[PDB]
């Protein structure tokens, strides 16, 4: 077999030792989440009690919703070159920036990064402090290891899950959600705290239903998945998706995001885009042609 | 390129297989809470491999990579014996999907480096591989540890395109 092997460079090395690294952040919120399966479900079913039958079925009916929505990433294509983007064929998160450096921070104390400091992946997903020009100290540390971010949209906004960010958005693949973690708000507030018990995976949204909001002024989220469950429609707030800290579910692709084998659409802006009308018809044509898909959904 | 989902019970050896392909290492015990992907670069084909940790709870959200699914590694632990009829009905029911008919099944008789393990004739016997109709198999006894058998399924997919 070892004569048979090519061999792997060790950028390549690098980006799966980083991969490796996140399947196991994964894996250590998925188990922290079995942990407290009991004391989750109880305290969910308690919410919808205060609300509201049967909880049984109507928890079932939120956390299928929540599972079933789509996934997406919002960008502003007025502000970035999303042909540019788009011919990379990877998506990458900032560590590809002053701001890291806290990003970094606010990773290792709200995914736990330490608890993995024995794995023998821990030096592909440590920085190792940032230098002076806020790039890590660590010369193995992969881009691979950290996140890509992402929203669930289960309401089906007009303008995705996360609005706040441009008026276009790609839609990655329900598969993608299975890699993802879950949190009731963004990881970099203040409503979020820093607090790991908030996170939830792709098999435990009974957590995430227990921790979401229910504000009383602006957008609802705890109402409108009861109400979205009880197969109610209704137009979403105006502020759905605007707004860092509780007007949107924050997810954690934990895992690389590859153009466009792991997007489903990409709905790129009419009314906020860099190029003309004509030009942008072409690069939908082109691509869709070209995939025999209809990926580029011009709006 | 080649897109091949790989699948099986649970520690059967799908996620070792992979990285034994991709890195030539030994990975430490990941449980796979969602999947893995990985190319793989053999032969002038670029093999796309989906670990999919287990698909039991989670068909349809797969069904848009089966029309795109041109290969199905099937890994089955050659050692567990009480569990080899249950890889046999999750094969049975991967192959009972109408987007996945024209699509290749190799299965990997894992583990072989066991003492007890089972080799491929009884394996392919246990599994009913015999009894399938329009389906292009092959089995492979595999030992991921070692690395042996994995390029001679790769070289049987390469066949295939
Ligand atoms: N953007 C969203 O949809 C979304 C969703 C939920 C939460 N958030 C939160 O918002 C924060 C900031 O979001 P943001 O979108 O303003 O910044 P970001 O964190 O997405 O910044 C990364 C930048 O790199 C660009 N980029 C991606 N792949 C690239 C590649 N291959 N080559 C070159 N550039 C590439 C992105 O388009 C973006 O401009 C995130 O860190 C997250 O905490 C964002
Ligand atoms: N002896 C032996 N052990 C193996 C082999 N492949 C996997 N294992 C062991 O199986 C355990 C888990 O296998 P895993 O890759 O997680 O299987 P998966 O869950 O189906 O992906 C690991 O601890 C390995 O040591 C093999 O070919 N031979
Ligand atoms: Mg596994």
């Amino acid at each position: 077999f070892d004569e048979v092997f090519c061999g792997l460079s060790n950028e390549e090395r690098k980006k799966v030792y980083g991969r490796l690294f996140g399947k196991q952040v994964l894996a250590h919120i998925h188990s922290r989440c079995q942990r407290d399966a009991d004391i989750i479900r109880e305290k969910a079913l308690r919410r919808i009690s205060r609300e509201c039958i049967d909880c049984a079925l109507l928890l079932n009916k939120m956390v299928d919703i929540l599972q079933n929505a789509r996934l997406t990433i919002n960008f502003n294509a007025a502000k970035i070159d999303f042909v540019s983007l788009l011919k990379n064929k990877e998506y990458l998160n900032s560590y590809a920036p002053a701001y890291n450096v806290g990003r970094d921070s606010v990773e290792t104390k709200a995914f736990e990064l330490e608890k993995l400091a024995d794995s023998p992946y821990a030096p592909y997903g440590q920085t190792g402090g940032f230098s002076v020009a806020y790039t890590p100290n660590s010369r193995t540390f992969s881009t691979t290891s950290r996140p890509i971010y992402a929203a669930l949209d289960f309401l089906n906004g007009e303008n995705g899950g996360a609005s706040a960010y441009g008026k276009s958005f790609f839609e990655l693949n329900d598969n993608v959600k299975t890699n993802c973690t879950f949190s009731p708000f963004d990881i970099y507030g203040h409503r979020f705290g820093l607090d790991t018990s908030k996170l939830s995976t792709f098999w435990h949204m009974e957590n995430l239903i227990a921790s979401c909001q229910n504000d009383f002024f602006g957008y609802n989220c705890f109402k409108s998945l009861v109400k979205m469950a009880k197969d109610e429609k209704f137009l979403a707030h105006s502020n759905y998706g605007k707004g860092y800290e509780g007007n949107y579910i924050d997810a954690h692709i934990h895992g690389d995001v590859c153009l466009f084998r792991d997007i489903k659409h990409v709905y790129l802006s009419l009314q906020e885009n860099s190029y003309s009308k004509s030009q942008l018809y072409d690069y939908a044509k082109q691509i869709n042609q070209a995939l025999n898909r209809d990926c580029i959904i011009l709006y | 390129e080649m897109r091949i989902l790989m699948v099986g019970l649970d520690a059967a050896g799908k996620t070792t297989i992979l990285y034994k392909l991709k890195l030539g290492e030994i990975v430490t015990t990941i449980p796979t809470i969602g999947f893995n992907v990985e190319t793989v670069e053999y032969k002038n084909i670029s093999f796309t491999v989906w670990d999919v940790g287990g698909l039991d709870k989670i068909r349809p959200l797969w069904r848009h990579y089966f029309q795109n699914t041109q290969g199905l590694i099937f890994v089955v632990d050659s050692n567990d014996r009480e569990r080899v009829n249950e890889a046999r009905e999750e094969l049975m029911r991967m192959l009972a999907e109408d987007e996945l008919r024209d699509a290749v099944l190799l299965v990997f008789a894992n583990k072989q480096d066991l003492p007890n393990a089972m080799n491929a004739a009884e394996i392919t016997d246990k599994l009913g591989l015999h009894s399938l109709r329009h389906r292009n198999w092959y089995i492979q006894a595999t030992c991921a540890t070692s690395g042996d058998g994995l390029y001679e399924g790769l070289d049987w997919l390469s066949n295939q395109l």
